[PDB]
């Protein structure tokens, strides 16, 4: 949907139905070898209909690069898991759910 | 009719004969103030609302400047930064180091506008010291600590214009100008406690509320 | 030698609290020329509505067409308006595949590389890990030394 | 029931940043909000919402959140300032007759 | 402590009216 | 100096001492009023305060209340005018009130007012601000009195004593001391040691010729 | 191509400056006053304003603005469509240290002023005049009130002034001691029976002034020449000074001169010839000179090296980074404590500030304490720059020009005498065995258990 | 420990700065004007089982009133013994003043 650049951090805003294809692209593309999930957290914005901002942080040790992807959910909208692409995302998503 | 000016690059309309500070609250532009109150007469005394205006050699008091046809106003320029930093230095030079013992702390315009618009450090260290003035008795309700006064004139305007109580004033001249009653007399006005809230600083505080 | 004298008998007069010349000077620093906290960068946000725009007419750096005087402004709003009416996928659909090829021309033909985070060499790059000149475990042990 | 409102400016200050947004609080109930501890005189409480508040960008957002959470909710609207031109030159206007008060600056 | 030139009697004038205030008595807004 | 800019409720200065302008002063008042627009009668507060400072002796709190009553003012508005202006002695002063200019023009011209102040202190054994034990003199330094080309100079009550040497300023005072008994011994107001008024002592270098009148005007008139 | 100065005795305005004749109306008649005032009044105000504008006359009260331009302002678009009175306020406050010219006009020739108000008032269509005398000038006011009294008696001013059909009153108002009441607006508020605290302008006296009425403040010398400007001519008066500076001037020349005096002399005269001829020259010769204040105490100091070819002129002293001011000339020898002379002025302005606004109520006391320290060298040199910054935060951030009046003299001292300020800062350091801290504290303050912030 | 001036006057003036900065809300202060018109505390409690011993409260004091002693050996039989009132804290300063002064002396220039 959009991207923002603050100082050295690049954020990518996406719709929740694209979680699998976008993270597939960021894991496997040659210019996007983002093979770790550093982190997965949420931020609550009760002023927004979709309360919850799902924020993932990725690392690319090949390119010494970091990237942030943000999507949104609410108390009833679910989000596609990325546990099929990132074994390390198992516990992060459990923390967001808890 | 509402004339049209630009403040900080944005366009604002307002009835003519308005203060330029008034056009700023309409344009969502924050301008620092001490003497100016919306409910009082304009005094022009503090010098904290100076802004840049075209075709104007010197900074203008935004509280006392009538909105003109098509003026361009800068509230964020190097001129305004330099003025707000310098006027804060003047108002804090003989101000007492009493922020711990003062009942205005945490709710002070002078510390909130000193933190936002002044330097972080004072350059005033005189061996001569600061000005000290004696306290005053103006009744059982208003505790006095007059070293704190910044000479804004808000309570004298309120007491004389709003409340019809012409006993409070400012006797003296220069750096020794002092707000109070000449004679030690009670303030007799049912609107009296309103000067406590009007007071930008804690020189005029509440006796029942003191230190609690 | 160790902890002698104790810090509780170190003379107070000896230590001097340090002030730097510009920040701590009394006559060569307004606060506002060092107020770097209030000069904080804003996030720069690009949406699909004005990525189509940047593709339509270029940028203040690399403009596409001249946009000379008036009658260019009406084209300027259309580039933004066409972005808000149709997005990037639709934009590449009607311009065809060579617009998509010009997208790669924005980065010289290949896709851009993501930016590295070191700048130890003067430019933001990947840190070049190399094998250290001296290997502490020699070759005897399975731990190798890198710089 | 919760209260949805824009906090009014404090009487003691001229800054208006705490008036910018909409705040949602929980009303004090008759019992259990505060009572004094027998030991130290500290103030005890049984109201688990007493120290919490939410902030919203618009009034509609506050209503939508309270409707979706199942809160009872009351809205008060902010009292707006009545505009009036202020002129420094009013301080010195001519009076053809009796001076109704003596201005003191 | 010391003495002063302070009015002892209500009707007496401690400091003279001066030449200026006398010239306000010879004043007249009309021709002679 | 130590002139408090609030009121001290002394037994010679409290709101209980009655004040009333003398009938001779009452005639002076109505002259003052006729010079101002009728509804702005408060514009006479300074003339009345001065007129009350000369009848009573000093600007006591009762004289300010009296003036505030005559001019239909809140007395605070009169307390402000009195305290702002320096020619209002809100404390009693001596029979003579020595004012010596000590600003830069009077600190350099002539002897330079340092010996003039020294002479005053030497003659009266008093310091700046205090008054003599017999109440004849009050002494202060002041700012430019508007007679700089004639420095060192002093104002005693209403007369200027210009062009002073530390010797002459001593005899100006001792003349004032003896002048209370016999008026014939009052000092001559003005400058001392020759010069008449702001002249050049070593002869007049200007306006020595016969002056002109209406002689040179064009036919257009 | 021509030198300015040495004007003839038959070319002066204030002939009786040196007390040739008693100030009675009879002698003023021989002076050429009240001569053809009938014609002057019956000529329209436009004709009077044109004659004033042609004269090049600029205000003589320390600002030098075109007085013909100024008095036109009060003839605003519909000045005849209001029932309110119009006022001429003549500034006779005589405040600037060094200045004593207007007390001589008021005693020696009050009628040059009493008639001057009529022509000044007529040009501006005013209904009356108020003259504000500093109360310390008591005989100056009694004499001048006698002239007004005699002017009413013979029908010169009053109901039918000079038989011209113009109605004009003239009143004295005496002050009670305040240099700030010499300010434009401070004069007006004091006349309304208020503390002489100046007013902010956008409201301008030409619109709202005394009593909220149309008003104009003008100096005594400004008004005391205007009738002569008409009876002699705009071209006559515009015959002196430089291209943009015209006419004569009074010059109260005090200080370290061997013969202090006031003198009327041509504007744009070189200062040295003004000093060395009318006043007998610098005391102990010209070489003994160190510095001059070319205006009153409100103009920056000028060292000996620039005084040599300085024209006593409105524009010329400006190029020296100074002003003509009130044309008071205080000269100083090489035996002067110049910082003491300047610091005394910084003390004068601390006592003569009204206290209404933050920059001058706090800055006139702050600058005084710095100057009192700088005399005795209790400070470090980088404070001289700190005092320079302080004066520039006052300079254009105030209700009135008194903020400039106490900042300018300090700045000019920094501009030409910093090594003197530096020399005695160095001396005090060796005297106390250490460089002084900021604020005047000694180097060992922390050693003797004082409270010294980092960087003091 | 709460400390006193060389005259025995309490140094505490009830500004409440330490109550505000506390990260664990262990300080509860109630103040009034004292009989002689002095700004003094009426209540001064530290919950010693809520405290985190960070020193932020002594960092913020304008007058060096609240300090943390060099004492670590004060273990108690009950938790009520760990609820310090003003009476217990002044008594601590009255007993420990010689070290509190020697610690401030040795550490003041770095603050
Ligand atoms: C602090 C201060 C003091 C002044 N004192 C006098 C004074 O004593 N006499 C005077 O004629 N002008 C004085 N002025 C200048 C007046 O404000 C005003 O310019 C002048 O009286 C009338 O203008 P004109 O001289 O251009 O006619 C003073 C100005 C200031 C700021
Ligand atoms: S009024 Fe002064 S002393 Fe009181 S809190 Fe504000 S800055 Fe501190
Ligand atoms: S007491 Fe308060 S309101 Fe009154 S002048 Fe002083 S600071 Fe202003
Ligand atoms: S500059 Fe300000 S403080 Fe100084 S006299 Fe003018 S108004 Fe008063
Ligand atoms: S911060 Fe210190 S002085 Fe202030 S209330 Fe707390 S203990 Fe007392
Ligand atoms: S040291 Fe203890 S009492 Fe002080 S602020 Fe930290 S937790 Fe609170
Ligand atoms: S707010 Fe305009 S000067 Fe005080
Ligand atoms: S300086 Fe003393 S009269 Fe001018």
């Amino acid at each position: 949907q959009q991207f923002s650049v603050w100082k050295d951090e690049l954020t990518i805003y996406i719709c929740p139905t694209g979680v699998i294809p976008v993270f597939s692209f960021l894991k496997y593309n040659t210019n996007a070898e983002f093979t770790q999930v550093s982190d997965i957290t949420a931020v609550d914005f009760p002023t927004r209909e979709m309360r919850f901002e799902i924020v993932y942080n990725l690392l690319s040790v090949r390119h010494n690069a970091r990237i942030r992807v943000k999507t949104y959910a609410d108390e009833v909208t679910p989000v596609p898991s990325i546990t099929s692409l990132y074994m390390g995302a198992n516990w992060y998503e459990r923390e967001v759910y808890d | 009719a509402e004339v049209e000016l630009t403040i900080d690059g944005k366009k604002v309309s307002i009835e003519a004969g308005s203060a330029l500070i008034q056009a700023c609250e309409k344009a969502g532009v924050v301008v620092p103030r001490y003497c100016y109150h919306e409910k009082l007469a304009i005094a022009g005394n503090c010098r904290m609302c100076l802004v840049e205006v075209e075709r104007s050699p010197k900074p203008v008091a935004s509280c006392a400047w009538p909105v003109q046809a098509g003026m361009v106003v800068k509230t964020n320029s190097p001129l305004t930064h330099k003025a707000r930093e310098g006027v804060m230095e003047f108002l804090l030079a003989n101000h007492p180091l009493d922020c711990p013992i003062c009942d205005q702390g945490g709710e002070c315009d002078l510390q909130d506008q000193s933190m936002r618009y002044g330097a972080d450090r004072g350059r005033f260290h005189e061996i001569g010291g600061k000005r000290a003035v004696e306290d005053k008795n103006i009744g059982p309700l208003i505790k006095t600590s007059m070293n704190r006064c910044i000479h804004c004139t808000r309570c004298v305007r309120f007491m004389n214009d709003i409340a019809g109580a012409p006993e409070l004033g400012s006797t003296g001249r220069g750096n020794d100008l002092q707000i109070g009653t000449y004679l030690e007399k009670n303030l007799d006005s049912e609107l009296s406690g309103n000067v406590i809230d009007l007071c930008p600083v804690g020189a005029l505080t509440s006796k029942p509320y003191a230190f609690r | 030698y160790n902890r002698n004298p104790s810090p509780g008998d170190n003379p107070p007069l000896e230590y001097t609290d340090p002030v730097t010349i510009p920040a701590g000077d009394i006559a060569d620093n307004p606060y506002w020329k060092r107020d770097f906290r209030r000069n904080y960068p804003r996030p720069s946000v690009i949406a699909q509505a004005q990525q189509v725009a940047l593709l339509s007419v270029g940028s203040a750096a690399q403009p596409r067409v001249e946009l000379i005087g008036e009658e260019g402004t009406k084209a300027l709003v259309a580039a933004e308006e066409e972005g808000k009416e149709k997005g990037v996928a639709k934009y590449l659909e009607e311009k065809g595949a060579e617009e998509a090829k010009r997208v790669l021309a924005l980065t010289g033909g290949l896709p851009p590389t993501p930016s590295g985070q070191t700048m130890v060499t003067g430019q933001w790059d990947v840190h070049k890990y190399g094998l250290a000149e001296e290997q502490s475990y020699g070759g005897s042990y399975p731990c190798r030394s890198f710089v | 029931t919760v209260r949805i409102y824009k906090p009014a400016k404090p009487a003691t200050q001229s800054g208006e940043k705490n008036t910018q947004l909409w705040r949602m609080d929980w009303d004090v109930l008759g019992k259990g909000h505060r009572w004094e501890n027998p030991l130290m005189g500290w103030q005890s409480s049984a109201d688990f919402m007493q120290g919490t508040h939410l902030t919203f960008k618009t009034k509609e957002d506050a209503i939508a959140f309270a409707e979706k959470q199942g809160y009872e909710y009351f809205v008060q609207e902010p009292n707006e300032r009545h505009f009036r031109p202020k002129a420094y030159a009013n301080n010195f206007l001519y009076s053809p007759g009796k001076l109704k008060h003596i201005r003191t600056k | 402590r010391p003495s002063f030139a302070i009015a002892r009697s209500p009707n007496e004038q401690v400091f003279p009216a001066g030449a200026f205030y006398e010239s306000i008595l010879r004043w007249n807004p009309n021709p002679v | 100096s130590d002139t408090l800019m609030v009121h001290r409720n002394t037994p010679e200065n409290n709101p209980d001492i009655p004040f009333k302008f003398t009938p001779e002063n009452e005639k002076i008042i109505e002259q003052i009023l006729k010079r101002y627009p009728p509804q702005y009668k408060k514009a006479a507060v300074m003339p009345l305060l001065d007129l009350g400072q000369r009848q009573h002796g000093f600007c006591s709190i009762s004289v300010m209340n009296e003036v505030a009553r005559i001019l239909e003012m809140p007395p605070m508005r009169v307390y402000e005018v009195a305290s702002f202006y320096t020619m209002y002695n809100r404390t009693p002063v001596g029979k003579f009130h020595v004012q010596a200019c000590t600003t830069t023009p009077c600190q350099l011209g002539g002897c330079g007012s340092d010996a003039i102040v020294k002479a005053i202190k030497e003659h009266l054994g008093i310091n700046q601000g205090e008054t003599t034990p017999d109440g004849l003199f009050t002494f202060i330094e002041v700012e430019c009195l508007g007679a700089c080309v004639n420095a060192p100079m002093v104002q005693i009550n209403d007369d200027y004593y210009e062009d002073l040497t530390p010797e002459t300023i001593k005899q100006v005072l001792t003349a004032l001391k003896e002048s209370v008994n016999d008026v014939s011994k009052a000092p001559k107001p003005g400058p001392q040691s020759g010069r008449q008024s702001c002249e050049n002592s070593a002869g007049l270098t200007s306006l020595t010729s016969e002056p002109w009148g209406p002689e040179k005007t064009r036919p257009d008139l | 191509v021509r030198t300015y100065g040495g004007l003839k005795d038959q070319d002066r305005i204030f002939q009786n400056l040196y007390g040739r004749y008693p100030p009675d109306l009879k002698h003023a008649k021989k002076m050429g006053d009240w001569y053809k005032t009938k014609e002057i009044l019956l000529k329209g105000h436009d004709w009077i304003i044109g004659e004033i504008k042609a004269s090049g006359l600029r205000g003589r009260g320390g600002a030098g603005f075109p007085s013909g331009l100024k008095w036109s302002f009060m003839n605003f678009k519909d000045w005849d469509k209001d029932n309110k009175p119009r006022y001429l306020v003549v500034n006779a406050d005589e405040g600037e240290p060094g200045t004593c010219k207007d007390r001589e006009i008021m005693r020696k020739d009050p009628h040059k002023l009493v008639e001057g108000c009529l022509v000044a008032g007529r040009a501006m269509n005013a209904t009356a005049a108020y003259i504000y005398i500093r109360g310390e000038f008591y005989q100056e006011a009694a004499i001048l009130q006698n002239a007004i009294n005699e002017a009413y008696a013979e029908g010169l001013i009053g109901k039918n002034a000079c038989g011209s059909g113009y109605d004009f009153d003239v009143y004295i108002h005496r002050g009670a001691g305040a240099y700030v009441c010499g300010e434009e607006t401070s004069l007006i508020e004091s006349l309304e029976g208020k503390p002489g605290k100046p007013r902010l302008k956008p409201p301008f006296p030409a619109a709202v002034g005394l009593f909220g009425c149309p008003s104009t403040v003008a100096n005594v010398e400004t008004v005391s020449v205007a009738p002569t400007i008409c009876r002699r001519g705009g071209a006559w008066f515009a015959s002196f000074g430089r291209e943009r500076n015209h006419g004569t001037k009074l010059f109260c020349i005090s200080g370290h001169v061997n013969n202090p005096c006031t003198v009327e002399e041509e504007m744009s005269i070189p200062m040295r010839e003004l000093i060395e001829k009318h006043c007998g020259g610098v005391r102990g010769g010209w070489d003994n000179l160190l510095a001059v204040i070319p205006g009153g105490s409100s103009t920056p100091i000028l060292p000996k090296h620039i005084c040599d070819d300085q024209l006593m002129d409105f524009d010329a002293l400006k190029d020296s980074q100074s002003g003509l001011g009130t044309a008071a000339v205080i000269v100083m020898d090489k035996s002067t404590d110049v910082v003491r002379a300047i610091s005394r002025l910084s003390h004068f302005y601390r006592h003569e500030s009204c206290g209404q606004c933050t920059p001058c109520r706090e800055g006139s006391k702050w600058t005084d304490q710095i100057m009192k320290r700088f005399e005795k060298g209790m400070g470090r040199p980088r404070e001289i720059d700190m005092l320079q910054e302080l004066t520039k935060q006052v300079e254009g951030h105030t209700i009135c020009a008194l903020g400039e009046a106490f900042a300018w003299p300090i700045q000019g001292l920094i501009r030409h005498f910093r090594p003197e300020l530096e020399a005695r800062m160095k001396k005090f350091a060796e005297e106390t065995g250490g460089q002084a801290l900021a604020g005047g504290w000694t180097h060992d303050s922390r050693q003797k258990g004082r409270l010294v912030s980092p960087g003091m | 420990a709460l400390r006193r001036y060389p005259s025995g006057e309490e140094r505490c003036i009830a500004c409440k700065l330490c109550e505000a900065v506390c990260p664990a809300q262990a300080i509860t202060i109630e103040a009034e004007e004292r009989a002689d018109g002095s700004r003094r505390t009426t209540r001064y409690d530290i919950d010693m089982t809520k405290c985190i011993y960070c020193g932020f409260c002594q960092e913020s004091c304008p007058v060096d009133a609240i300090v943390e002693s060099p004492n670590a050996e004060y273990a108690t039989e009950t938790r009520e013994e760990l609820l310090y009132n003003k009476e217990k804290l002044l008594a601590n300063g009255d007993k420990w003043e010689p070290e509190l002064a020697a610690a401030i002396r040795a550490d003041a220039p770095y603050r």
